């Protein structure tokens, strides 16, 4: 624009002409002068001028406020409670529209992470993502998605458009590998197995109404229909759909990645995969 | 005999896992506005003196901000050309709603415009009409 | 408190605060009432009801409690089934 | 006060010697080099403060961790005494609580 | 045969490109041999001198380590005993001959040990500074795009006279694509010159551009610089260090 024309007229830019942005630096004040010297802002002789006032929270000898209030367990066990990041249907629809997630293929945590759709902190006790009903009315996509937790209304929205949603469990060690797979391959170790849910979480993941990954497949057809009746839509049949194979794809309950089995080694340097030939090893991984 | 057998066929799944470094360009849609609400810049470009560019995420750069805990403002950021012309248009567009001329700041060095009060939704719709 | 620790050079949390108060992400703090388990036989029915409640803290108490805890206790927590999910935010507040 | 009675000998500075001419080269090694090296790895100095900064108490404790076991007896005695003095100043004294 | 170059990357529709004369060094009069186009987003950014100030100061300060030191009253030799008793003497009260008040005593507030000044500016900010510096040289007519650095003779005098002939500055910075393949003739001529400096493309920095009056870029380096800087725009944040494998990044 016109600004660059000004440069042509003005003298050369050099190390003798530099200037900071105005107001970017304040002035630091030393106690030399009369305004800021003498008593130097500390007051008259006492404990505070000399520099030895009591600590924060001390009230002069009466029992302090933060210790006269009774103890109660608001934060008991906080470091052991499980955490799930929320993913709303507004956010999911937004991501598909801009092309940062590919709806043709199945969607799992790895694909969500790779598109910056979600940020996962395993060291802060994140165990995965839960689908949230907000934005359900305007969801107009057909997809295959796997999440750790789901809500009643969120499941309805996905399926009404002819899609599949399922709930799956990952352990702390597996979750770290899932989010950042490439650094694991650089280590040179075999892929580990996936542990089953703790005892308390077994009822949730073996229940059809939750779309669990360990529930009886025979009972799914009944559950899907009842949602259609309750929320007033017609249950579509996906077997007719051309993409039935994609929508039906599901991984083994002891598998982390779709096309890879426990016990394999990924040699990324020369694009090869190594498999063990020992019966004891094969039996261990397959169990 | 070695204990490992090497196969090259299954590496395709590993290739899927690789993450990208560049933001993908949005995909073409038959019907706009897109179900979320996103709408791409219109073609041909507007002929106004000032041009407003989009962010790396392909959104209109209008932001709500606060300071001191009680001062509410809205910001239009990536302006090229004559920033002063844009100020005149914003004052005319917003003046009837307020009942007074809005208070504004123009930053020529950073090419941004700052307005007192929250007017992000109206400005976003207003800019789309002009087709930036 | 410890402003600069020997081993890491960081501030330290006062753990007697963590055992007595709850912090909502907006900046509020919750507590109980002193004496809510003591000599209930000599307290009226209205007096006992007031004791059972959860109560908020003043501005000066909130300021002091913030200095005595580190940032880790001030983050966003996403607990499934949280019974305080609706109290972490403010609505219709002009201030 | 007393002042010089003669002018000091002149100082002549060569502004195009090798050190001055090539100052700054390779400060963009990462962005222009595909990020194989971080610019901090270009720094020369004490082992315990390469690519790191801290206050005096932090510097003293960091020095002990890196080379504390390879130090002379008397130097180590003084370092330990400095740490305890700085600990009591930064945790018990000052205007602001 | 004009040498015409086009930007490989996509120029924004609303921005017209900018151009400069291609030149050669084989002769004293081969000033113009071609015409070239330069991406507007690199060579036509806004003229921000505050950012140039920041990057220049970062370069100078992030390396600094000061070795100034002083002894406290604890580390000076001697000083253990109380000199005389509190009362009777009629002198001022004193407890050690090595306090700051005494001649030969310790220093109360002096420099302490080796100290570092390290800090890092955000990567996008440092990349932006390079674009602004390149823009400034072009708009002020201090940039000269060249096809190659080949020279007829290795005599240092020839290069100096050429700079006088074409109205160059007293100090010239010359950039070539890579260190290993730099032409033999150029290396011999520059090595004996204080003010004419030869560096590879990866060594370009804001500080050297300010120090040297005129910049000389070969065409292959222009494509090199354009690629790296424009990548910083339209990228994600890093999931992990960029040196690790990525789908589409070297
Ligand atoms: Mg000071
Ligand atoms: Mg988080
Ligand atoms: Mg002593
Ligand atoms: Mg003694
Ligand atoms: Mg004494
Ligand atoms: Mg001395």
């Amino acid at each position: 624009g016109t600004s660059l024309d000004l440069l042509r007229s003005l003298p050369r830019v050099s190390l003798a002409n530099l200037k900071p942005s105005p107001n970017s630096r304040k002035r630091e004040r030393r106690p030399r002068d009369r305004r800021r010297g003498r008593k130097c802002g500390r007051g008259h002789k006492g404990e505070r001028q000399r520099g030895t006032r009591p600590r924060l929270g001390f009230e002069g000898g009466q029992t302090p406020f933060y210790i006269r209030i009774p103890k109660y367990g608001f934060n008991e066990g906080h470091s052991f409670r499980h955490q799930y990041q929320p993913l709303s249907l507004r956010r999911l629809q937004y991501l598909i529209d801009l092309g940062r997630v590919d709806p043709t293929q199945p969607i799992d945590l790895t694909q969500l992470v790779n598109g910056r759709g979600v940020t996962i902190q395993p060291l802060k006790r994140d165990y995965g993502v839960q689908l949230v009903e907000e934005g359900a009315d305007t969801f107009q996509a057909k997809i295959n998605i796997e999440v750790q937790l789901a809500s009643e209304l969120a499941i309805a929205a996905i399926e009404k458009n002819g899609g599949v949603v399922t709930t799956a469990f990952y352990d702390p060690r597996s979750l770290e590998i899932l989010c950042k797979p490439i650094p694991f391959f650089l280590r040179g170790q075999p892929i580990p197995k996936r542990m089953l849910p703790p005892e308390s979480l077994v009822p949730y993941y073996t229940d059809a109404k939750n779309r669990g990954y360990l529930a009886d497949p025979a009972k799914f057809p009944e559950a899907r229909l009842e949602l259609a009746m309750k929320f007033g839509y017609v249950l579509p049949d996906i077997t007719k759909d051309e993409l039935f194979r994609m929508l039906s794809a599901r991984k083994d309950p002891r598998q982390i990645f779709f096309g890879l089995a426990p016990g394999w080694v990924v040699n990324m340097a020369d694009k090869k995969i190594l498999k063990p030939t020992d019966e004891n090893l094969l039996k261990y991984y397959s169990s | 005999n070695p204990g490992f057998v090497e196969s090259v066929d299954e590496y395709q799944f590993v290739e899927r896992l690789l993450p990208p470094t560049k933001i993908p360009e949005p995909p073409k849609h038959k019907h706009y506005p897109t179900p979320s609400g996103w709408q791409p810049p219109r073609d041909p470009l507007p002929s106004l003196p000032y041009f407003v560019r989009r962010s790396r995420m392909h959104n209109i750069p209008v932001y709500k901000e606060i300071t001191h805990g009680n001062r509410q403002m809205t910001l239009i950021r990536k302006v090229e050309g004559d920033i002063w012309a844009l100020q005149k248009d914003v004052e005319e567009f917003l003046s009837p709603l307020l009942g007074k001329t809005p208070i504004t700041q123009v930053n020529e060095v950073t090419g941004t415009l700052r307005i007192k009060g929250y007017f992000d939704e109206q400005l976003k719709a207003w800019l789309l009409e002009k087709g930036f | 408190l410890t402003y600069c620790s020997t081993r890491k050079g960081k501030r330290k949390t006062v753990k007697s605060v963590v055992h007595r108060f709850l912090r909502l992400h907006s900046g509020l703090w919750l507590r109980r009432k002193a004496g809510y388990k003591k000599k209930l036989w000599k307290k009226s029915t209205a007096r006992k009801k007031r004791l059972r409640e959860f109560v908020f803290c003043s501005k000066t108490q909130s300021k002091l409690l913030d200095k005595m805890t580190t940032s880790f206790w001030k983050r966003r927590n996403w607990y499934a089934g949280d019974p305080y999910q609706m109290y972490h935010d403010r609505t219709n507040l002009r201030v | 006060a007393f002042v010089r009675l003669t002018l000091p000998p002149p100082k002549v500075v060569d502004r195009w010697n090798e050190k001055r001419a090539l100052f700054g080269v390779y400060d963009n090694i990462g962005i222009l080099g595909n990020f194989e090296k971080h610019p901090k790895e270009l720094i020369k100095g004490p082992v315990w403060l390469r690519g790191w900064r801290g206050n005096e108490l932090q510097r003293c404790v960091r020095k002990k961790k890196f080379v504390g076991n390879r130090m002379f007896i008397e130097d180590l005695h003084n370092l330990n005494k400095r740490i305890s003095y700085l600990y009591k100043h930064f945790n018990r004294h000052g205007k602001y609580r | 045969d004009p040498v015409l170059r086009k930007c490989e990357l996509r120029i924004p529709v609303h921005r017209r490109p900018v151009q400069a004369w291609v030149e050669s060094l084989r002769g004293f009069e081969q000033e113009r041999i071609g015409l070239a186009e330069l991406h507007p987003d690199v060579f036509a950014t806004a003229p921000r001198l505050d950012i140039v100030h920041q990057v220049a100061i970062w370069q100078r300060n992030f390396r600094r380590i000061s070795y100034a030191n002083t002894k406290t009253r604890a580390e000076v030799s001697g000083g253990g005993r109380k000199p005389w008793q509190q009362k009777g003497s009629g002198r001022a009260r004193h407890g050690s001959i090595r306090s700051p008040l005494w001649r030969g005593g310790g220093v109360a507030h002096g420099p302490r040990g080796p100290t570092s000044y390290y800090y890092m500016l955000p990567m996008k900010v440092r990349a932006l500074g390079l674009k602004v510096a390149l823009t400034v040289k072009l708009m002020q007519d201090d940039l000269h795009i060249v096809d190659s650095l080949e020279l007829p003779t290795a005599d240092p005098q020839y290069l100096t006279e050429l700079a006088q002939y074409r109205h160059w500055g007293s100090s010239v910075l010359l950039v070539d694509l890579t260190h290993e393949e730099m032409p033999k003739n150029v290396v011999a001529a520059t090595s004996g010159l204080n003010s004419f400096n030869l560096i590879p493309a990866v060594g370009l920095n804001v500080y050297s551009m300010l120090k040297h009056q005129t910049l000389v870029l070969t065409l292959p380096s222009v494509a090199f610089l354009e690629d790296k800087l424009l990548w910083q725009d339209s990228r994600y944040t890093p999931l992990y260090p960029f040196r690790l494998p990525y789908s589409d990044f070297p």
